[PDB]
């Protein structure tokens, strides 16, 4: 960083302070700590060792069946052509996060209130998806899968 | 003498008298790159400069310049070129320059592209948008392979010239040389020494005359003998086993 | 590694890519080879004055030679245009390098008379190696 | 092995188990371990014993507390899932 | 680059300070001098002539030298398994011949925070000029004297600053024949060819293993002070060791001591220098399995 | 590309709550990927002055070893700009991780004036970290592509209407001979063309001094003998 | 008083004379080049107004590409 | 020290080798075949089109292999010249085997296995070339077919190239006949697809090339069709833009 | 026994050592081959590196069949293997057809010959494109190969330093049309044209196709030719 001294030789002084504060001495007791990250590499296994922190708690993407909750709560508060199937939705993409189902589930609105249309065609739905998800791997360069 | 006197053409007239250069009209050259095996004596050639014009050296051993910072050894050549603008007739000697003139290769490292970045501080400032005025820049490596052929343009260095092993006037001249301060008698065969050396340089006279010494300190010659400098012969020619590649001829 | 200083992309992109429009009229920079940049330098619309600059060639070679042999004292009657008719290849600043081994060669000899073997003995100090020709394939 | 069942000891006396069960085979179950792992091992039954209403800790409870930390929790949990030896 | 007293007011150079004592340099001197007669050094006693004709005649007669008129030596190299013994000369030298001892270890010219070579070395061999004008022990130069490359992302382009600083400091400016260099390399190796020329160290003094009886003599030196029972044979030791070092003539001692401490014996017993002859199996494992 | 513009910008900044009365929130920025800025810096600038005060440009990546986190650590300081200039518009071109972190520490679902309009644009290969690189963290993502011989045509009616002109052009074959600019190969045609006027004494400029000034831009291909594939 | 500069970049233009003339009257074999940088630095510093009846644009940065001498 | 990878997986679940053969395919000309029941015909691009060659041989991407079947071809050309002299020497040995001609499908598979065994074993670079598949019998009647690198085969109605044909069967989809084998609809829409996802202008003739191969009385013909139809063709197809931007 | 390849792909899908051997090809040298409307005209400027070689013992020009010559782009030791390997070749076609063997089956076989030594890897692909020329049947060929085991076909076609500037100065010079003696004229005119200054009867060296078949010309005629041929 650059509002920084020697780099390799701060934050490991700082980090250190944190090894011995957060799970050394000063008796526990009762005081809840809990932390987050998304990747695990950089960890040093220092903290990771156990006494300091016990669970390791990954996150999967959801399946289908909690996909419909998110889905429908997501267009619980919109005006929808109900004809319509978000099961295509809830099957098609494989490895949506929440955000693709909010980006999806408001993107369709943005394609029906695009034109004014209080609801929502499944075409709406295609672009919707496909205008949220891009760069679809599937054939052109390799797509060797087929 | 051939190199004492065109090195000295290239080197002395000049500051002597730069006017015949005027009354030619054509700018006088820079620099030169002495080459051949190590420690034959450019460092000591150097250090007869050193002896001739007795004015301006700034010689530097030319490795010590990157500590661990980027523009740090930039910043120590600016400096050093610039303490030679400030000083009209002054005189650079640069010895292994291998160590940072270095050759660019594809980027895939990490610490002699500052020896790249280093080295273009040597393509520009070698020239400038000035050039030097009266500052002459000596050169010596050992190879002169390695380094890069865009400083191998003449103008900034006029010419390569080679320093060969030592021929055996050179062996011997220099060799009484190193026989002056020598308690001696009318003993010595200096052919027993120089035919039986092969090509020694003046230190390694100084290897010959002093270790013949010291084998006229065993059994306490206060005087010194002949025998003495063959034995010295023995060891130092035994000694050469460790000792290959030669030679490194440039461009 | 010193991927901050790899800040000096993002540096001339954020600095020159994006214009100035008023105010500094040419920066101008220049070495042979180009593996550097161009989506950022030669560009639809940044190409105002951005023009690429080749090599020059034959009729000014013998303008370099006039040019330059009048700094010396050319003797009397010793030309000098029977040499570039020839491949030669002696890129610009190089005859100033045959004008000086040349000049001060016949300095060697400390006389201004300048003559024919101070053209073919700057032949003899300069490009002459490499390999003169291969000549097949 | 047996210092591993010295532990087992350690935190098996320390916390509301059941006395019917043994640990050499949890010492097998456990190749290259700290004893600080032994007691997470023996607070995750107490999980399980949380789960469930148990206080004397079954055999079960343990054995699901290492497939537990040892093999559903090494990487993610699923170190096996392959025969091809047994 | 001086400490002096300077006004508050006036802002006058008042008084020079006799504080400057220079940390680790002052510290670096060895004032105790611990004895090592030459009566420890067992196998070596050629080093020890050649070592006196080198190093200890150089501070007592140069004219023995400069009446026949050459030269002093410039450096010699200790080198050898790192048991053979570098500390005895260093020890011996220190209190057999009457000098001011001042050593110097390998990664001594090494911090993190960088700027020059040139001050540690420039003042503690120009702190020494004075005050240690006769013997420095340098020691590990192995350690720091290391080959050089050219190569990117790697290697180390400064510590031969220190040394070529130390060459240079030392000799060719003001050349005074008022020091004695003393490197003992683990090895040779690594080391610069500009580190060992002629002048920088002349000798290249190898030190060989302890083949029987500096083995034997050497952990007779341990066991000197020890209560040893009679019933010891060193030939049967030192001769059923293998490849021992006088480090490990040491260990093996010192863990016929421990192993012999062991039980409560009231002396050291020859099964337990036995015991030591095997300590633990140097590497121990002892697998049977494939041997059978 | 205007449209989604108009999406991403204009119906939060003229009907938000028209927006907001179907109850769903609103996205921030389109990430203009392309050659390096193909109708960006006149783009963004030119149409985004006429919001009158709801455009404040910090740039946002020119020093970006000091102009980010060194000073403003928590580079939120701009976040305070944004929040106390609520008409505001911001974009962007180890640290860059952190910043990127506190971006997503406001930026998610933490939000005073309501999604401001933080852009980033880059280049060629989107391999930053991609810990920015989920949608609900940059909602709109626009690809810039070579425009059209309709879109280079209608460029090449833009920058060539200012020029001194010859009657008797035909600007279809121009655009026609063109591979594809980002942007304003046009403008460039159109310099080298009056230039060629220039050099010369002309003041009617023909097609031929474009057709020449487009053999100036465009160019290089060679090296047969390597006919594999 | 306020002081709208500060002192330098690094080494800020040589400002008097250092500048090491042969160019324009003097130069052996760039035609191309010293006819285009003449083209495109010269006549826009004095006729900015044929930079206007043809309406052309403002010079802008250049390149050269060639071998170490 | 010195085994590149050669014969291996991904530390994960892919292959190596095959992903950087297709690589290689999509920088190459563009070849296509069409929906014919009478015959059926092929597309080919002319790479090198420089002016001073000769192009006295009348082929360069087909290879009428035996005597009612040809092959287009992308990729290494001189690996695939060995593939065509084995390939003839397969289906000609089956007809020494026979004294008939091959079923048109078990070829495909053998030349499969003939790379196939490359992609596991031999320590050695495959064949990164992708090709096509025409001919006729008496169980199909002409038939289309597409090789792998993978050492699988797609039995198509409409190929597909590389990068210069991923909107080409794009088009194809869009694009799609069916019933009509009429071979100029596959004239005039193959004049399209080149039209369009060649970057040639205007399609110039000397830039592509088309060959058919049609049912004719027990023979079953090939068609290496010279250059003037095609010229026709062009004048044709610009006159189909031109009934294109009538609608203007 | 090793061998399984040395050739991997670039991850750009490219081939290294082949572009390194097209590098070491293409920084040699610049020849000239020319088809006329009769014959074909191929020439080199065989310059020695001393003044004491001599040209009668080592000749580039080298004919396969009596009316089939040839030269090659790179060095004479692999030139001299692969020549021996395509006159066997030449003569398996006259043993099983006794028949003079068109050229373009000297390229189809050649090239892939070559094609497998670019294959296979504990040896090195040979640096060598070839310019093949006979007249066959009526017409005279000019087929140029490369080391990559493809192949070509020109209607003059040269290679090496300056090739396209010399190739441009075909393009320009030459055309369609020509004899045999103005395809020397043009080619001593492309010859020197990057040549060295000094080119007598023994630098250059000229092998011509007639329809009556393959004639390697002498410095003789040579001197009696290019003694300023314009
Ligand atoms: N009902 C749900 N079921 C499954 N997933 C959900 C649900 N609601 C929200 N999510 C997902 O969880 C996320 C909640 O916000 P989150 O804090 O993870 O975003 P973030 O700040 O980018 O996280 P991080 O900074 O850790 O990447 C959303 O991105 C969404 O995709
Ligand atoms: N040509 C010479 N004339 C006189 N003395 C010489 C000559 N060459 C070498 N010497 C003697 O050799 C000694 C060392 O010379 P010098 O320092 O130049 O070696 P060097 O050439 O610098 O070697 P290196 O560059 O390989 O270290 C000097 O004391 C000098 O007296
Ligand atoms: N495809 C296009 N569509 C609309 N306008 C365009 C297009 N291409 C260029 N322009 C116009 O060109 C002007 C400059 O575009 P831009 O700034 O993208 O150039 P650029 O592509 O960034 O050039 P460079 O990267 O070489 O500096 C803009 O004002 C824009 O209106």
């Amino acid at each position: 960083y650059d509002s920084n001294s020697g780099g390799e030789r701060e934050i490991q002084r700082t980090m250190l302070e944190l090894l011995n504060q957060l799970d050394g001495f000063d008796s526990r007791g009762d005081v809840k700590v809990i932390m987050a990250t998304n990747r695990i590499e950089t960890l040093d296994p220092a903290l990771i060792r156990p006494g300091r922190i016990d669970r390791k708690i990954e996150f999967p993407l959801p399946d289908e069946k909690t996909k419909k909750r998110i889905f429908q709560i997501h267009t619980s508060r919109m005006t929808l052509a109900d004809d319509v199937t978000l099961d295509d939705l809830i099957m098609a993409k494989d490895d949506l996060s929440g955000a693709d189902i909010k980006a999806i589930c408001t993107e369709a609105g943005l394609m029906a209130l695009r034109e004014r249309r209080m609801k929502v065609t499944n075409e709406d739905f295609k672009k919707s998806k496909e205008n949220v998800l891009y760069k679809k791997q599937e054939g052109t360069p390799e797509g060797l899968y087929l | 003498s051939e190199q004492i006197r065109e090195l000295r053409e290239v080197i002395e007239l000049p500051l002597t008298n730069p006017e015949l250069f005027q009354r030619v009209g054509i700018i006088p050259p820079k620099g030169c790159l002495l080459y051949g095996p190590p420690g034959t004596g450019k460092t000591l050639l150097a250090r007869a400069v050193a002896s001739q014009l007795d004015c301006n050296f700034l010689k530097v051993v030319s490795s010590s310049i990157v500590d661990k910072y980027i523009g740090e050894s930039a910043r120590l050549i600016r400096e050093m070129f610039n303490y030679a603008r400030d000083h009209q007739p002054c005189i650079i000697f640069m010895d292994e320059i291998d160590a940072i003139g270095g050759r660019r290769f594809s980027e895939g490292t990490s610490a002699d592209r500052e020896i790249q970045r280093t080295l273009m501080e040597l393509l520009n400032q070698m020239d400038g948008f000035d050039t030097l005025h009266r500052v002459k820049m000596i050169m010596a490596t050992n190879r002169p392979d390695t380094l890069d052929p865009a400083l191998l343009r003449p103008g900034r260095l006029d010419r390569k010239i080679h320093i060969d092993l030592p021929n055996e006037q050179a062996r011997l001249d220099i060799l009484k040389i190193h026989a002056g301060p020598i308690t001696k008698h009318g003993e010595i065969d200096y052919e027993a020494i120089v035919k039986l050396s092969d090509g020694f340089n003046g230190a390694d006279l100084r290897n010959v005359c002093t270790e013949a010494g010291m084998f006229a300190i065993r059994a306490d010659h206060d005087f010194v003998v002949q025998e003495d400098f063959m034995k010295a012969v023995r060891k130092v020619a035994d000694s050469k086993k460790l000792e290959s590649k030669l030679d490194y001829k440039p461009v | 590694g010193a991927d901050r200083e790899v800040r000096i992309l993002l540096e001339l992109l954020n600095q020159m890519d994006g214009f100035d429009q008023n105010v500094n009229v040419k920066v101008i920079m220049a070495t042979n080879r180009a593996d550097t940049l161009d989506p950022a330098l030669l560009r639809p619309g940044r190409l105002d004055r951005k023009i690429e600059f080749p090599l020059p060639d034959r009729r000014q070679k013998r303008l370099i030679f006039s040019t330059i042999t009048s700094k010396m004292n050319l003797s009397e009657e010793v030309d000098l245009e029977d040499y570039v008719a020839r491949p030669d290849k002696i890129s610009g600043a190089d005859i100033n390098s045959i004008c000086q081994e040349s000049g001060m060669l016949a300095v060697r000899e400390n006389r201004y008379i300048v003559l024919a073997k101070d053209f073919e003995k700057a032949y003899k100090t300069v490009i002459k190696k490499d390999e003169q020709e291969h000549e097949f394939y | 092995l047996e210092g591993r069942t010295h532990i087992f000891k350690i935190h098996a006396r320390s916390m509301s188990v059941e006395r019917d069960i043994r640990f050499e085979l949890l010492a097998r179950l456990c190749p290259n371990s700290t004893g600080a792992e032994i007691r997470s091992v023996c607070t995750e039954a107490g999980m399980f014993a949380i789960r469930a209403r148990r206080k004397i800790a079954t055999e079960k409870d343990f054995l699901e507390a290492v497939n537990k930390v040892i093999k559903s929790y090494a990487k993610f949990s699923a170190t096996p899932r392959y025969m091809t030896y047994n | 680059g001086d400490l002096v007293g300077v006004n508050k007011d006036s802002y006058l150079i008042l008084e020079t300070l006799p504080t400057e004592y220079d940390s680790r340099v002052k510290a670096m001197e060895v004032d105790e001098r611990p004895t090592e007669q030459y009566s420890d050094i067992g196998g070596l006693d050629k080093q020890i002539q050649e070592l006196v004709e080198a190093i200890v005649l150089p501070m007592n007669h140069k004219e023995k030298f400069e009446n026949l008129g050459i030269q002093p030596p410039k450096g010699v190299l200790m080198y050898g398994p790192p048991g053979t013994g570098k500390t005895l000369l260093a020890r011996a030298c220190a209190a057999q011949t009457k000098a001011t001892f001042l050593k110097l270890a390998g990664p001594q010219l090494v911090q993190m925070f960088i700027g020059d070579g040139a001050k540690l070395v420039r003042d503690a061999f120009a702190l020494a000029k004075e005050k240690a004008p006769s013997i420095i022990f340098i020691d590990e130069l192995d350690a720091i004297g290391t080959k050089r490359f050219d190569s990117e992302k790697a290697g180390d382009r400064e510590v031969q600053r220190t040394m070529l600083e130390l060459l240079n400091q030392l000799d060719g400016f003001q050349p005074n024949t008022q020091v004695k260099v003393i490197a003992a390399t683990n090895r040779v190796d690594i080391l610069d060819p500009a580190l060992l020329r002629s002048g920088r160290l002349d000798r290249k003094i190898e030190f060989p293993m302890p083949n029987e009886e500096a083995r034997a003599r050497i952990m007779q030196i341990h066991s000197r002070k020890m209560n040893v029972s009679p019933d010891v044979n060193y030939e049967e030791l030192a001769r059923c060791t293998d490849d021992f070092n006088g480090a490990q003539c040491k260990a093996v001692c010192v863990e016929a001591g421990m192993i012999a401490l062991r039980r409560g014996a009231t002396e050291l017993t020859h099964e337990d220098y036995m015991e030591g002859i095997l300590e633990v199996q140097a590497k121990k494992k002892a697998n049977l399995q494939y041997y059978a | 590309q205007i449209k989604e513009i108009k999406e991403v910008i204009e119906l939060p900044v003229k009907h938000p709550e028209l927006f907001e009365a179907l109850g769903i929130a609103q996205p921030k920025g389109v990430l203009l990927y392309g050659p390096p800025g193909t109708g960006k810096t006149l783009l963004a600038r030119a149409v985004a002055h006429h919001t009158d005060c709801t455009f404040i440009r910090v740039s946002g990546s020119e020093l970006v070893q000091k102009f980010i986190g060194e000073g403003a650590r928590m580079v939120r300081e701009l976040f305070v700009m944004a929040r106390e200039h609520a008409p505001s518009i911001i974009f962007m071109d180890s640290e860059v991780q952190r910043t990127m972190l506190e971006l997503l520490n406001q930026l998610d679902g933490f939000e005073a004036t309501k999604n401001i309009k933080v852009i980033m644009a880059t280049n060629r290969i989107d391999i930053l970290d991609s810990a920015l690189l989920r949608p609900g963290r940059i909602d709109r993502k626009i690809e810039f592509p070579p425009p059209n011989e309709e879109a280079r045509l209608d460029i090449l009616k833009i920058h060539s209407r200012k020029m001194n002109l010859t009657r008797g052009i035909n600007l279809r074959k121009i655009a026609e001979l063109m591979p594809g600019a980002s942007g304003a190969e046009v403008k460039g045609v159109c310099t080298e063309a009056g230039m060629y006027a220039l050099r010369e004494r002309r003041v009617h400029v023909t097609q031929e001094d474009f057709e020449m000034a487009v053999a100036k831009v465009m160019q290089k291909d060679s090296e047969k003998n390597m006919s594999i594939k | 008083d306020v002081l709208p500069p500060e002192a330098d970049s690094s080494i800020m233009m040589l400002t008097s004379d250092q500048k090491p003339d042969v160019m324009y009257a003097d130069i052996g074999g760039m035609d191309i080049q010293k006819q285009e940088v003449r083209e495109a630095v010269e006549l826009p510093l004095t006729h900015f107004e044929l930079y206007k009846q043809i309406g052309i644009d403002p010079p802008r940065g250049v390149l050269m590409y060639g071998p170490p001498g | 020290r010195y085994d590149s990878r050669t014969t291996i997986f991904s530390p994960e679940g892919r292959l190596y080798q095959v992903e950087y053969a297709m690589e290689a395919i999509g920088h190459a000309g563009t070849c296509l075949g069409i929906l014919a029941n009478d015959g059926v015909l092929l597309a080919a691009e002319r790479r090198n089109i420089h002016k001073l060659l000769d192009e006295v041989f009348f082929s360069e991407k087909i290879y009428k292999l035996n005597e009612d079947m040809a092959c287009s071809v992308a990729g290494i050309t001189s690996d695939a010249n060995v593939l065509t002299n084995e390939l003839r020497l397969i289906a000609q040995r089956y007809l020494l085997q026979y004294q008939e001609p091959i079923p048109c499908e078990q070829l495909v598979t053998a030349l499969c296995d003939i790379k196939q065994a490359y992609t596991q074993f031999g320590g050695k670079r495959p064949f990164g070339v992708s090709l096509l598949y025409i001919g006729w019998d008496k169980h199909y009647g002409f038939q289309l077919y597409q090789s792998d690198p993978s050492g699988n085969y797609g039995g198509w109605k409409a190929t597909c190239i590389g990068n210069n044909s991923a909107a080409a069967v794009s088009m194809l989809k869009q694009d799609y006949k069916e019933g009509e084998m009429t071979l100029k609809s596959a004239l005039a829409l193959a004049i399209k697809v080149l039209n369009k996802t060649m970057d040639v202008s205007k399609l110039s003739a000397e830039k592509v090339e088309i060959a058919t191969l049609t049912r004719e009385n027990g023979k079953t013909v090939i068609r290496v069709l010279k250059q003037k139809e095609v010229e026709q063709l062009i004048k044709k197809h610009e006159e189909e833009e031109a009934k294109a931007e009538r609608e203007k | 026994g090793y061998s399984f390849s040395l050739t991997t792909f670039s991850p750009s899908g490219k081939l290294v050592q082949i572009e390194y051997a097209l590098a070491a090809v293409a920084g040699g040298a610049p020849s000239v081959g020319i088809k006329a409307a009769n014959g074909v005209v191929l020439a080199t400027e065989k310059k020695q590196k001393s003044i004491l070689y001599d040209e009668r013992s080592v000749h580039k020009v080298e004919p396969i069949t009596k009316h089939i010559g040839l030269v090659y782009s790179g060095m004479g030791p692999d030139y001299r293997v692969l020549v021996h390997r395509a006159r066997k070749l030449a003569q398996q076609y006259y043993l099983v057809y006794q028949e003079p063997i068109p050229t373009a089956q000297l390229v189809q076989r050649v090239a892939s010959v070559m094609q497998e030594y670019t294959q296979s890897g504990g040896v090195r692909p040979f640096g060598v494109s070839l310019l093949i020329c006979g007249w066959n049947e009526g017409r005279p060929y000019l087929f140029q190969s490369d080391p990559s085991g493809a192949y070509f076909a020109w209607k003059a076609t040269a290679m090496g330093k300056n090739y396209v500037n010399g190739k441009t100065f075909l393009e320009k010079r030459y055309n369609e049309d020509l004899e045999l003696e103005d395809a020397i004229h043009t080619a001593i005119l492309t010859l020197k044209e990057s040549f060295e200054g000094q080119m007598t009867e023994d630098n250059i060296e000229v092998g011509i196709c007639n329809e009556a078949g393959f004639r390697r010309l002498t410095p003789t005629e040579v001197k009696d030719y290019l003694a300023a041929i314009a």
